[PDB]
């Protein structure tokens, strides 16, 4: 895989890697929830005066 | 009945990252087992996080051009800090806030790891080897060479080195002399047919010699002792030398400070526009030149009277998108892929049509100051001028 | 990458690192959390006297 | 209806930091795989932490009068205190309120380890060796020389 450009003895070979970016996926960390109630109540009062 | 609904957060943990990168070889050798340190920087300098690259990330070849993913697949994910990728990247309230607003985060690439492989004379089999690294040769190969960039090939930076003499080291004295002339015939391909240096269809007097500060004061001393004054005459008798940078461009062109290709003169851009084969109101099939066609935004149409007026149809930048790259080897420049499938504005023949053009040198792509979204920031160097029944 | 005053045998070639810092990014370390609510009463009592 | 609103905190744990470094090599020859150990100090000698630089920090050649990262780069980060990088560098409450009143903290250098590269003569390359560092050489270059 040494390119054929670079065979003679004085040129030389050697990699230039670079990385590049497409994409930024930022994911907000944030927690949610929901309630639900439902009671009942029975008050029974006796009253004498 | 109740009805509750909570909101939490944390102000130091308020969002994560994950990045989708690729990586290129753009050089004359492979490299084996990749893993670059590389960096997300918010804002202007304000890194986020510095990440050499783990074991997901980690390719194991990458030929000279060759993409890692290819690119035909998608990207890799980079979405961790621990040594095992179980820690993702964090970023605290006033970051997100910052970067949700403003939208400006990149990726620098620091240094780059990654194995060498060799020849092994018993079986001829190619081993990697494991201790080494191309950390340790490419300081060697940057204080014994000579850079030579170049860019008449399809307009992108080709960089090669050539092996020449330092004259103030002994072990380095005994290479052979290298010449600028023997430098670009085995190193980019240059040849003399008939005792001229060109390239396939160029001459040498076609490009230009760009060098540095150091290079240009080693140039006009070797240029005094020559007794010559044209750099094109006497190609065969400059020594190169280490440490040298040379850029040789195409004479045609201006470009930016990072040595792109951004806008032609005005001469050279009316020159290769014209062969014509299928002419309708549908489309536009002409035929566009290659350098040209990586400075040109888009073509924008225009309808003109009797008298002689303007008549713009698109007059907004999100009509530049007007441009069709087939596999014939030509362009066809549609009439109605943002009229919605209606029309042109033509009714006669004594009607011409136009197509006024714009490099990216004189291109806009933001808004202007108050009110010109249109065409009047647009400036335009005559291409098209021709009858509409001529074009149909 | 030997220095050229270094070719010398009488001269030492060493390195010598020194980090300097550009800037400190604190984060504050602290959780919000709102919550708002709703609730519908009925209430249906007699009293007998 | 109701609205609530709440702010929790921990004082032992309410502030993280991240410094921004860069490394310079101002001597005479080069040092591979780069590792100082710098350690962080608020208001006059009080020390949040005494932190190795980790695998993320780790420069692999740093040639002289070289940069790392270089002069067009930002810096790198360092937020970690686990040697696998999954731990973050904390401060309590005290050191958080001085450090948000007098702005005070600065980082000291104590040592740089780092291998040297000698030359192979059978084949005429350089292969950097993996077991020895320049804390061999320089307490002896700067005993037997002058400055």
């Amino acid at each position: 895989n040494v390119s054929p450009e670079a065979r003679h003895p004085l040129v030389a070979a050697y990699p230039i890697v670079h990385v590049d970016m497409e994409n930024i996926i930022l994911s907000k960390n944030e927690d949610q929830s929901t309630q639900n109630t439902d009671s009942q109540t029975r008050t029974i009062s006796k009253n004498t005066s | 009945r109740t009805w509750a609904e909570t909101m939490g957060l944390n102000t130091a943990d308020t969002a994560r990252l994950n990045a989708n990168i690729r990586y290129v070889n753009t050089g004359t050798a492979p490299i084996y087992n990749v893993l670059p340190t590389t960096s997300l920087v918010l804002g202007k300098n304000q890194t986020l996080a510095t990440i050499k690259a783990k074991e997901n990330q980690l390719s194991q070849i990458l030929a000279p051009n060759n993409y890692y993913p290819s690119k035909n697949l998608a990207p890799i994910a980079l979405n961790a800090q621990d040594d095992f990728s179980s820690t993702p990247i964090t970023m605290n309230y006033n970051q997100f806030l910052e970067l949700e607003k403003t939208k400006q985060l990149r990726l620098d690439t620091d240094q780059v790891y990654g194995n060498i492989a060799t020849y092994n004379f018993e079986n001829g089999r190619v081993r990697v080897d494991t201790g080494s690294n191309w950390s340790e040769v490419l300081p060697q190969i940057q204080e014994t060479t000579a850079r030579i960039i170049f860019n008449g090939k399809d307009l992108n930076l080709v960089e090669r080195r050539i092996a020449a003499v330092n004259p103030s080291d002994p072990l380095e004295t005994t290479k052979p002399d290298m010449t600028l002339k023997e430098a670009l015939k085995i190193a980019f391909g240059f040849n003399e047919p008939n005792g001229n240096l060109q390239y396939q269809g160029k001459d040498i007097t076609e490009f230009d010699f760009n060098f540095d500060q150091q290079t240009s004061q080693n140039i006009k001393n070797q240029l005094a002792e020559l007794n010559a004054t044209n750099i094109y005459t006497v190609l065969d008798k400059i020594k190169l030398n280490a440490k040298m940078n040379i850029l040789i461009r195409d004479k045609r062109f201006h470009y930016d400070r990072n040595n792109i290709a951004v806008g032609a003169d005005e001469s050279v851009v009316k020159e290769a526009h014209r062969e014509v084969i299928n002419s309708s109101t549908e489309g536009l099939l002409l035929n566009i030149d290659k350098d040209i066609r990586k400075i040109l935004s888009g073509y924008i149409v225009e309808i003109e009277d009797t008298e002689g007026l303007k008549e713009v149809i698109n007059d907004r930048y999100d009509m530049l998108n007007i441009s069709s790259l087939r596999q014939d080897g030509k362009t066809f420049i549609d009439f109605k892929k943002y009229n919605d499938k209606l029309p042109l504005y033509i009714s006669n023949p004594n009607y011409k049509v136009n197509v006024y053009a714009v490099t990216k040198e004189n291109t806009i792509i933001n808004p202007s100051e108050n009110g010109d979204t249109s065409t009047n920031g647009i400036k335009k160097i005559l291409i098209f001028s021709k009858k509409g029944y001529e074009i149909g």
